[PDB]
């Protein structure tokens, strides 16, 4: 029967578009009165709504920009692309959805940036001695994995303030290690050492001039160093088109946010770059540690992949921490850091092994889901990532987007990107809704009687207390405008009980079996007789209970034909002139003659 | 719900963190009351002390003047010449302030101390306790435990509290390699053993926690504390927070308040959420069992997209008599807001009987100025939806305002009957006091006893005229009550509307009697007592012809308003209405429904049927008229519809039209859910006590040989809310078998004249001409009956010879349709090449007989037998037969032996027919 698009009785094109995606709106001025204004496109089009007046917006997804996925890259960047398509145009109706797919590939030789952030508590003297040659060896090992490399360095101990700092007799201010009769640098929060550079030997030349320091308590203020290494991009030299590695080597647990309150530090971490011309961290002594929530935000923003190269005794702790920060991994750093190089290479190997998507700037009105095709021609609903990818592999995802209502702003753009990659797919959404026939509405034009309504899409949307297609009726006016013979006979209902009258005109409401018509709703197109289960035998048109049979058919049910071919005799005359053709057979009037053509006697 | 938003604002010296820690001050020696606010970074007048800090007590009304408390004015004591014993500079004095009656306790967590044994700078911490007059210094951690492994870094005073029995509770998070500690002492002992010349006083009654295994280092036990009895012994037990315990999960310890044994351990769920940052204990459900609240500012929740986001969380652990707690969680509302930073019990804020709690988000809200949420307790626990949201009103100056970072409540500053709130905003160096508005509960009892109005009851006169109108009455009542200080009389302004539903822009039909208006208002007074201040009035309707919306009920609507201005106290504190008040109560009336006293008409939907025919012959497909009348002698029915069901083999031809003494109908057909139902409309309304006789036409294309009767069902339904549908009824007619075969036969020619022209006798014939004129026959057979028959027989008898002389001779026969034939004598027995009248036939003549089989014939199906014969002229030309006219006769018959509809009664059908040929003489003898 009639669909919600019709039975919900929406009086505006915009309302109909919100009723359901399948509803379609007609703006034809010549639409017959009572014809369903809005309905499923099939039904309404069957009602011959002009294509010049049909309104039926439909969701679509058009790719605006698409560079092919790069194959080797690593040289003459020329837009090394790892995500396709790059830009998509999307549009949707209040209750619609669309499917679009994103393809991700990991270039084999993509450049790399390694920043070595090394804790320098007094226990790390052996590690510092060990890693002196990490430069050249790292370059030779990585050259098997990428043709361009950049190496940096940095160190951190803890906030140089009591209770962490040794404020013990003045010697401890200039040589905190004087207690055990050794010389070491006065502790510090974080000092940048070496900007990222292609010249590897500079790493060796610099790391050989460093020294450890000493602090009182066991936890270390690494997270300050991590935050400063993420946000101070120009000091450290993070590249735009490259892979970012932040190696964080420590042998002790860390202070977290709100640990500074034990010192005189209450101000939170705003997450800004405070490294000055001096390569130290200025705001160390006046600013709390960063929360994990802020660190993840900054890491995602800057496209940093952070590797926890921690010792055995705290591997579990940092594993549990990394469980909260996407993109990180943990490795067992030996007590003397002898295996830092292999740890770095393996961590890079298993960091490139996974692809995961992030959605950012997604508006509230929108919501979307994912299907993954990671290892073979397979589909994994819901999951947004892959767990066993080989470098150089290609991955695909299918994205389903959903919306609610026509928001206040008609256009919004958001970005879908994989974790840690500069490349991104920006989806710009063009939200519905509007209709051409409604954009051309006439405010209170005389198309509506004495105004009393605004014309749009062939119908006057009437004002308060006003009713009718032309606002010819008003509830208040119904009191003085006493009805006069709404039906021809006094004592009978103002109309056929299928409807009532306003200002002497009957309103037939609605019907499911057909369309109501007539001055008093007393005629329609579904009350005629039936034959063989079909009204008027499918050979006539019903009208107010009468079958208007086609020219080739007659009778009340239109079940009998007037065709002459079957009744024409061999002489070219019907029934040989002896009878009349009825229902395709001749009835003979000449005495003694009989047969379908009066040929027998 | 009831906190004001026009508070009293206090300000301190710039950059002094004024407002870091706040609380009230309630002396027993004076009627006045004062606030206490800490300024941990304020400068003081002590010799050579930089940013020593101070605590200031601020008057409530005397221009909100804030004045420092002179706890002490000395500098660093000298253990020896130019050998300072203590370093008061940057000691953060005033970081935490607590008071109880004339007692004030303030602490300096960062106070540094040079131990006697070895010159050092260890942040041991200290606290000053000031009685009503006397002032002393309480530094429990300043002991011989100089090393960091002992108590050198206790930072005693990081958090503090008072028990019911005047026992101090003090926490130091740095003791024993930052394991933490929890130290308690009797106030009387503290104020009775102080001695300036003794630096490490050994108190007798004190009890404190002790060292544990190194696995527990960096736990920060004592980061936050509270008190409340859980042992059930009536003595307060200590609550403390351990934000770094259990691999940074965070833990909360409850210690027995009598001998310091452990009672319970709470464990956080998420890593690094800093569970236990702040704790509080108050009975949130009025069960007399104190509940526990624990804050986790950095807890990371994950939303719909699955991304973890830092919003903060607070855990509520109701106490239960069995000793176990019932836990639920409460998450924040904004990212990085650090919801749960401060948890301050408010006491029974609205005096509804259940204690209420406020939880702070000092970094949330627009521009991140800070926000405070108010939660109301209830019997079932805490109401998870905040009932109020205080917000900051200052901008950052190098520092986030941190409004709500520290709070205090549960003290009635102005004796208005309700407690109040102090909120610290040390980020902008401010403290703000919110006063609780008295809560007034009201009740409305609007009612209209003439709920249904009879138009004929025009008893009341229209004012100003003798015309009488059907009137209607309205009564409305109010009463107000509330705790605390309130005027004994309250002024309420109230509003009334009679047909508010027509406020869409239509004409209202109901009007007040004297005011002749659709809306009315009244300004009335109530004495804040249990006596209801009812009022009454009269209203009437417009005339009957002025409206027709009988079904649409009239809407009665009311609103009431407080005159807050007149009800405010001397300080301008407006009252407030309770939260859950239906300030827009309403009623309705029914213009009037047909059934009178009852809106819901309960039609006695009823139906009876009649039939024009009682049996249907299979295969006829002839229309038949079924007669049905709907009566529903009971109450009226609205939108009554008729439902009829027919089988698949049946079709609904339509409504009857040829009958003038029978009512027509509007009818349709439905097949939804693969059904075969006919639908007809009776009318709206179907008048009560009425009978509507109508009829319908149907036809069945039944051809099955197994069915024997039809199934026909009927029902009536309406839109009425009660007695909606009629019971199902049915009609029955049996199927019948009627097959009617016919046999006619024919001859050509039917008469002959003798002698045959140019004919002569012969010894024996060889061709047709040797015999005489040709005679031909056709025996057509067809089933004119509607029903089919499976098998039938046909028979023919022929007068072959008379007196051994042939009369008629058969040459050959042909068959059309499904028949086969056999003869008792060889057809073409001689194998010839292809006045009064005497009667001859098989009864006297030698008879030749033919029998034929007939197969199944359906309606109108036919088979034909054709026969050709000759007339024997020789027999009539013989001497003994000359000049005599003869008539030749033949007969045929049939029988229907079998029918296909075995399941129905079956019987054979038979009949007979005759054909004749006449012979006469043309050249007759002369008369």
């Amino acid at each position: 029967g009639p669909n919600i698009c019709t039975t919900r009785g929406v009086s505006s094109c915009q309302q109909c578009l919100a009723v359901s995606p399948m509803c379609a709106w007609c703006s034809d001025e010549a639409l017959p009165l009572g014809s369903p204004r809005c309905d499923l496109k099939e039904n309404l089009l069957k009602d011959n709504c002009a294509p010049e007046s049909i309104e039926f917006p439909v969701s679509e997804a058009r790719v605006l920009e698409d560079r092919p996925l790069s194959d080797k890259g690593s040289g003459d960047s020329s837009q090394v692309t790892q995500v396709s398509p790059q830009r998509i145009a999307l549009r949707l109706r209040p209750d619609d959805s669309k499917n679009f797919s994103i393809q991700v590939r990991q270039v084999e030789d993509y450049p790399v940036d390694i920043y070595y952030l090394m804790d320098l508590s007094y226990s790390m003297k052996d590690d510092l001695w060990s890693i002196q040659n990490l430069g050249t060896k790292l370059a030779t090992q990585m050259r098997k994995l990428t043709s361009n490399l950049r190496i940096g360095f940095g160190a951190f101990v803890d906030k140089p303030v009591s209770p962490y700092m040794y404020i013990s007799p003045p010697e401890a201010l200039e040589n905190p290690c004087y207690d055990m009769k050794t010389t070491c640098l006065p502790m510090f929060g974080y000092k940048h050492v070496l900007t990222l550079t292609d010249q590897v030997t500079r790493f060796n030349e610099e790391v050989k001039k460093q020294s450890v320091s000493r602090n009182r308590d066991a936890p270390e203020g690494g997270f300050d160093a991590i935050m400063q290494a993420t946000v101070c991009d120009e000091k450290i030299g993070w590249r735009n088109d490259a892979s970012h590695l932040l190696v964080f080597t420590t042998d002790a647990k860390t202070h977290i946010a709100l640990d500074g309150r034990l010192a005189g530090i209450v101000q939170p971490n705003d997450g800004q770059c405070h490294v000055g011309s001096d390569n130290h961290y200025s705001a160390s002594t006046t600013m709390d540690y960063p929360s994990l929530g802020l660190m993840t935000e900054k890491l995602s923003q800057k496209n940093i992949n952070l590797i926890f190269a921690v010792t055995e005794n705290v591997v579990n702790l940092y594993q549990n921490y990394s469980e909260l920060i996407p993109g990180t991994t943990v490795g067992v750093l030996s007590m003397d850091s002898s295996n830092v190089l292999q740890l770095i290479v393996d961590a890079y190997g298993k960091i490139r092994s996974k692809v995961e998507l992030e959605v950012r700037d997604l508006p509230e009105e929108l919501s979307l889901s994912f299907n993954a095709t990671c290892l073979n021609n397979e589909v994994i609903p819901g999951l947004k990532s892959c767990m066993g990818l080989k470098i150089g592999d290609t991955v695909s995802f299918s994205i389903e987007a959903k919306v609610r209502g026509c928001p206040q702003e008609k256009e919004k753009s958001f970005t879908i990107k994989p974790v840690g990659f500069k490349d991104s797919l920006i989806v710009q959404v063009t939200f519905d809704c509007d209709c051409a026939c409604q954009a051309q509405a006439e405010p209170n034009s005389h198309r509506c009687n004495n105004g009393n309504g605004t014309f749009e899409c062939g119908v006057c949307r009437c004002g308060p207390g006003w009713l009718g297609s032309q606002c010819e009726c008003s509830e208040e006016d119904y009191r003085p405008s006493q009805q006069d013979e709404c039906s021809p006979r006094e004592g009978q209902p103002v109309c056929s009980q299928r409807g009532e009258c306003l200002c002497g005109q009957c309103v037939c409401h609605s019907s499911d079996f057909g369309k109501i018509t007539g001055k008093y709703c007393e005629c329609d197109d579904f009350s005629c007789v039936r034959y063989k289960g079909e009204m008027c035998s499918g050979h006539g048109q019903c009208s107010c209970g009468d079958c208007l049979c086609d020219s080739d058919w007659t009778g009340y049910y239109c079940n009998c034909t007037t065709r002459t071919d079957t009744c024409m005799s061999s002489n070219g005359l019907l029934c040989s002139g002896r009878g009349k053709c009825e229902c395709g057979s001749c009835v003979c009037i000449q005495p003694g003659s009989y047969g379908d053509t009066c040929e027998k006697c | 719900n009831l906190d004001v938003d026009s508070p009293a604002e206090y300000s301190g010296p710039e950059g002094s963190y004024f407002g870091f820690a706040v609380d009230f001050f309630v002396p027993s020696a004076s009627s006045r009351m004062f606030l206490l606010v800490g300024a941990p970074k304020a400068n003081t007048t002590q010799p050579g002390i930089v940013e020593g800090g101070q605590v200031l007590k601020c008057d409530w009304s005397s221009t909100r003047r804030c004045q420092p408390i002179e706890f002490d004015a000395t500098g660093n004591r000298d253990y020896a010449k130019d050998d300072p014993l203590e370093f008061k500079s940057h000691q953060w004095f005033g970081a935490s302030v607590r008071s109880k009656q004339d007692k004030i306790l303030a602490c300096a967590p960062l106070y540094h101390w040079r131990t006697e044994m070895k010159q050092e700078r260890e942040p041991v911490g200290t606290c000053f306790l000031q009685d009503g007059t006397k002032t002393v210094e309480y530094a429990p951690c300043r002991s011989q435990d100089i090393d960091a492994d002992g108590q050198g870094f206790c930072q005693g005073g990081f958090s503090i509290d008072f028990t019911k029995a005047d026992r101090v509770l003090l926490g130091g998070p740095g003791s024993f390699y930052w394991q933490g500690q929890l130290i308690s002492d009797q106030v009387a002992e503290i104020v009775s053993k102080y001695d300036p010349n003794v630096y490490s006083i050994k108190y007798n009654n004190q009890l404190a926690t002790r060292t544990a295994q190194a696995i527990f280092d960096d736990s920060y036990l004592g980061y936050s504390v509270a008190v409340g009895d859980f042992n059930g012994d009536g003595i307060d037990d200590f609550v403390s927070g351990v934000p770094r315990a259990a691999r940074t999960l965070g833990m909360v310890y409850i210690y027995d308040g009598k001998n310091m044994s452990s009672l319970y351990n709470f464990t956080g769920e998420q890593m690094a959420a800093y569970f236990g940052f702040s704790v509080a204990a108050t009975d949130i459900n009025g069960d007399d069992y104190a509940d526990v609240f624990i804050g986790a500012p950095l807890f990371m929740d994950r939303g719909s997209d699955g991304k973890l986001q830092e919003v903060g969380q607070v855990s509520v652990s109701l106490q239960r008599a069995s000793g176990d707690f019932q836990t639920t969680k409460l998450n924040g509302f904004e990212v990085f807001a650090r919801f749960g930073s401060a948890i301050a019990p408010l006491g029974d804020l609205d005096q509804d009987g259940f204690n209420d709690i406020a939880i702070a988000a000092p970094y949330g809200g627009e521009d991140k100025k800070g926000i405070v949420y108010i939660f109301n307790g209830r019997s079932t626990g805490l109401n998870a939806v905040p009932s109020q949201i205080l917000e900051g009103q200052w901008a950052a100056r190098s520092m986030p305002p941190s409004f709500g970072y520290s709070m205090k409540g549960a003290t009635d500053i102005d004796k208005n009957g309700y407690p109040d709130l102090i909120v610290g905003a040390f980020g902008v160096d401010r403290a703000i006091l919110y006063r609780a508005r008295p809560v007034i509960t009201v009740n409305a009892g609007l009612e209209v006893y003439p709920s249904i109005l009879n138009q004929d009851n025009k008893t009341c006169s229209l004012p100003g005229t003798a015309l009488k109108v059907s009137c209607f009455n309205v009564r409305f009542c109010l009463k107000a009550d509330g705790k605390g200080v309130l005027p004994r009389k309250l002024n309420f302004q109230v509003e009334l509307l009679l047909d508010k539903l027509k406020q869409k822009g239509a004409i209202r039909r109901a009007l007040f009697l004297y005011s002749r208006s659709p809306s009315h208002s009244k300004n009335m007074t109530i004495s804040r007592g249990g006596l209801m201040q009812c009022e009454e009035l009269i209203a009437y309707l417009r005339d009957e012809s002025e409206f027709r919306d009988k079904l649409t009920p009239i809407t009665i609507f009311m609103e009431y308003r407080l005159d807050y201005r007149t009800a405010a106290d001397t300080t301008g504190l407006q009252p407030i209405l309770n939260q859950f008040t239906p300030a827009n109560i309403s009623r309705q009336a029914h213009i009037l429904l047909d059934c009178g006293e009852d809106n819901v008409c309960k039609p006695k939907l009823e139906v009876s049927v009649d039939s024009d025919q009682k049996k249907i012959y299979i295969g006829d497909d002839n229309p038949l008229t079924l007669i049905v009348k709907a009566q529903n002698q009971g109450e009226g029915a609205y939108e009554a519809e008729l439902i009829v069901s027919i089988p698949l083999q049946a079709d609904f031809i339509g409504v009857v039209r040829n009958n003038e003494a029978l009512a027509r109908l509007s009818c349709a057909f439905k097949t939804e859910n693969q059904t075969r139902q006919v639908v007809c409309d009776l009318g709206n309304p179907m008048k009560a006590g009425t009978q509507l006789l109508a009829g319908l036409r149907f036809s069945v294309h039944q051809q099955s040989e197994m069915d024997t009767s039809v199934k026909f069902d009927l029902q009536i339904q309406s839109s009425n809310l009660f007695d909606k549908v009629s019971p199902v009824v049915s009609h029955k007619v049996d199927l019948a078998v009627l097959a009617a075969v016919e046999i006619r036969g024919v001859s050509s020619p039917d008469h002959v004249f003798l002698p045959i022209p140019n004919w002569e006798h012969k010894e024996n014939p060889e061709t047709e001409e040797d015999v005489g004129p040709v005679v031909q026959h056709i025996y057509e057979l067809r089933n004119n009956g509607p029903s089919s028959f499976s098998k039938a027989m046909l028979h023919l008898q022929w007068p072959y010879k008379y007196n051994n002389n042939t009369l008629l001779y058969i040459l050959h026969y042909d068959i059309d349709g499904p028949m086969n034939c056999t003869s008792d004598m060889e057809i073409n027995p001689l194998r010839i090449k292809i006045g009064d009248i005497h009667t001859l036939g098989c009864g006297v003549a030698q008879c030749l007989k033919i029998v034929c089989q007939v197969g199944r014939l359906d309606r109108g199906k036919s088979a034909i037998l054709y026969v050709k014969s000759l007339l024997w002229t020789e027999t009539f030309m013989n001497k003994e037969n000359q000049n005599h006219s003869y008539s030749l006769k033949s007969s045929a018959s049939f029988n229907v032996i079998e029918f296909p509809y075995k399941n129905l009664p079956i019987e054979d059908i038979t009949n007979s027919t005759l054909v004749t040929t006449n012979v006469t003489w043309g050249i007759q003898p002369a008369p």
